[PDB]
């Protein structure tokens, strides 16, 4: 019943970054957990998600770019940004799929010049 | 004040605009046509699909692991026999296709045999099951398939009038046949009934028996119909409750307890009866998503400007198309987790990773019979599980863009209040 992201910051296009999702077990335990972003003047967006056994998926607007995956002994779910754009700039949260009610605080991710 | 919490929870602005604009209320209607036809009309990429197919499967399983084990017999009132041997054919026994229920004297009932009214019951529910997986499930919107069926068992021993006249309907033992109707749909059988005499050339068996076929024509294969026969199966087995004793195999996976009533397998039943509710509540959603379509254009009227607190008296029904897809998908999920051995404790994990998601068929199509059927579920439990997370995953986009049509809808059906 906890989610909390952290690896979140400022860069440069161009840029890398690794996000982390702490999460419980109850929530991630054998289930689907996923990535989400909401930028500025819109809605929560799907990014990514990954099955208990470790098969992803992606939207395609980060495609051939951000790698999710999970560590089931921790708990631990991570999406690894790289060739970042100012487009990517959001707050990035993590959920299971589909998704528990209450969300985490999500971490900033901003990419600029 | 309106200000002071748009500026804390700026989604919520961003909600009212979408709100506001019936080009943006559109495309979350055009949205929801889409992800309807996904979870209603799409098989492999339902979730809502994966899973029904999964508690049927589980309760089909379930009776492939210990159906082999459980005592069965006596005559037709439910009451013992002196000497009766009945034979259900398109089961799975031990080291075999066939189920024979020869328990004498025994009174059955409780921590006794199974009755052969009872297990007639089963058996129906069984034939009809494994014949619509073996001939793959529809789509959740489709109601109106049928499929036919076929089914046969034997009478042997003195006494015995489990295929009589009044067990049976048909008239001459040799050679009669008997039709009969029922129920919204109209399923047609046919009953035949045949008599091998002890000596005629075949006739393995030493003894004379009378051999009883039924056919039934136009049987429903509709999710809501499976799973009602689904349900049949596991709460026959349930009620009935009779003794079951089982062969562990040296080397193997080990089953307990070794002896007992079927009924102590509670968690297991629980569970299974849990996610037939479950899916049945699913597929109930059907209905709603059909008599709520989203696909006519909304704005304003007369050329005026389009007016949240006055045009809006669709979003009732968005609203409920909406949450009622959120809904499958949730209960499509809660199905999964009831059974998925990742959150399963103790004695009833050791059920599910060591026999009911397992198979002994020397893949087999589902829905085969063999003679190594016996203490595995051999109904594709794992790789359902696995199709229903895959599926779920592939869903990431529709579940918020079902979320936000909800979330739309709500804030219209709030403003028109
Ligand atoms: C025990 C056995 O198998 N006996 C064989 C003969 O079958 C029996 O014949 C007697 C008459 O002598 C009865 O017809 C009996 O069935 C009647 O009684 C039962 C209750 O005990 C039950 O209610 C039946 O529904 C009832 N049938 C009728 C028509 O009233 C027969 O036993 C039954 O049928 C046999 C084949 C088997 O399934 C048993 O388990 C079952 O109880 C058999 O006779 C031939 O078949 C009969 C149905 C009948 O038509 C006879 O006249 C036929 O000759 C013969 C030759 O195959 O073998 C006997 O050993």
């Amino acid at each position: 019943v906890q989610l909390q992201e952290s690896g979140g910051g400022l860069v440069q296009p161009g840029g890398s970054l690794r996000l982390s999702c702490a999460a419980s077990g109850s929530i991630f335990s054998g289930n689907v957990m996923g990535w989400y972003r909401q930028a500025p003047g819109k809605l929560r967006e799907w990014v990514a998600a990954i099955t208990p056994q470790g098969v992803p998926n992606y939207a395609d607007s980060v495609k051939g770019r951000f790698t999710i995956s999970r560590d089931n002994a921790k708990n631990m779910l991570y999406l690894q940004m790289s060739s970042l754009k100012p487009e990517d700039t959001a707050l990035y949260y993590c959920n299971r799929l589909p998704n528990y009610r209450s969300w985490g605080q999500g971490t900033q991710v901003t990419v600029s010049s | 004040n309106l200000s002071k919490l748009l500026t804390r929870y700026s989604t919520l602005n961003t909600l009212i605009k979408l709100s506001a604009d019936p080009s943006a209320i559109n495309a979350a209607r055009e949205n929801l046509g889409a992800s309807a036809k996904n979870l209603i009309g799409d098989t492999k990429n339902s979730p809502a699909y994966q899973a029904v197919l999964l508690a049927i499967n589980a309760a089909v399983g379930f009776w492939n692991v210990l159906g082999y084990a459980t005592q069965c017999g006596g005559n037709a009132n439910g009451q013992e026999s002196t000497s009766s041997t009945t034979i259900f054919n398109n089961e799975p026994g031990y080291r075999s296709t066939s189920i024979t229920c020869s328990l004498n004297r025994y009174k059955p009932g409780y921590y006794g045999p199974m009755s052969i009214e009872n297990f007639k019951k089963l058996n129906e529910a069984y034939q009809i099951l494994q014949t619509a997986l073996n001939k793959g499930l529809p789509a959740l919107k489709e109601n109106n398939g049928t499929v036919s069926v076929t089914y046969t068992y034997t009478c042997s021993g003195e006494g015995n009038d489990n295929c009589s006249k009044k067990a049976t309907g048909v008239s001459d033992q040799n050679g009669g046949t008997k039709t009969k109707t029922q129920t919204g749909k109209t399923v047609t059988t046919t009953i035949s009934s045949k008599v091998v005499d002890s000596q005629a050339k075949g006739n393995t068996t030493r003894v004379s028996y009378t051999e009883i076929t039924n056919k039934l024509d136009g049987v429903p294969d509709s999710a809501q119909a499976l799973l009602a026969q689904a349900s049949t199966l596991i709460n026959t087995i349930n009620t009935a409750c009779p003794y079951f004793s089982v062969t562990n195999k040296s080397g193997g996976p080990q089953m307990e307890p070794t002896r007992g009533k079927l009924c102590g397998f509670t968690e297991e039943i629980s569970a299974i009866q849990k996610m037939i509710t479950d899916a049945q509540e699913l597929v109930n959603q059907t209905s709603v998503i059909n008599e709520h379509e989203q696909s006519t254009p909304v704005g304003g009227n007369n050329g005026k400007p389009f007016n949240p607190f006055t045009d809006a008296s669709f979003a009732q029904g968005m609203l409920a198309n909406a949450s009622a897809q959120a809904k499958m998908l949730n209960l499509a999920h809660q199905v999964g987790q009831t059974i998925n051995p990742d959150n399963l404790t103790g004695t009833f994990k050791n059920f599910v990773t060591g026999f009911l998601a397992t198979c002994n068929n020397k893949g087999s199509p589902p829905g085969t019979v063999t003679t190594q059927t016996f203490a595995s579920g051999c109904a594709y439990v794992e790789q359902t599980i696995t199709n229903l997370n895959n599926s779920i995953a592939h869903f990431g986009t529709q579940e918020q863009q079902i979320q936000q049509a909800e979330n739309i809808a709500d804030t219209l059906v709030n403003f028109g209040s």
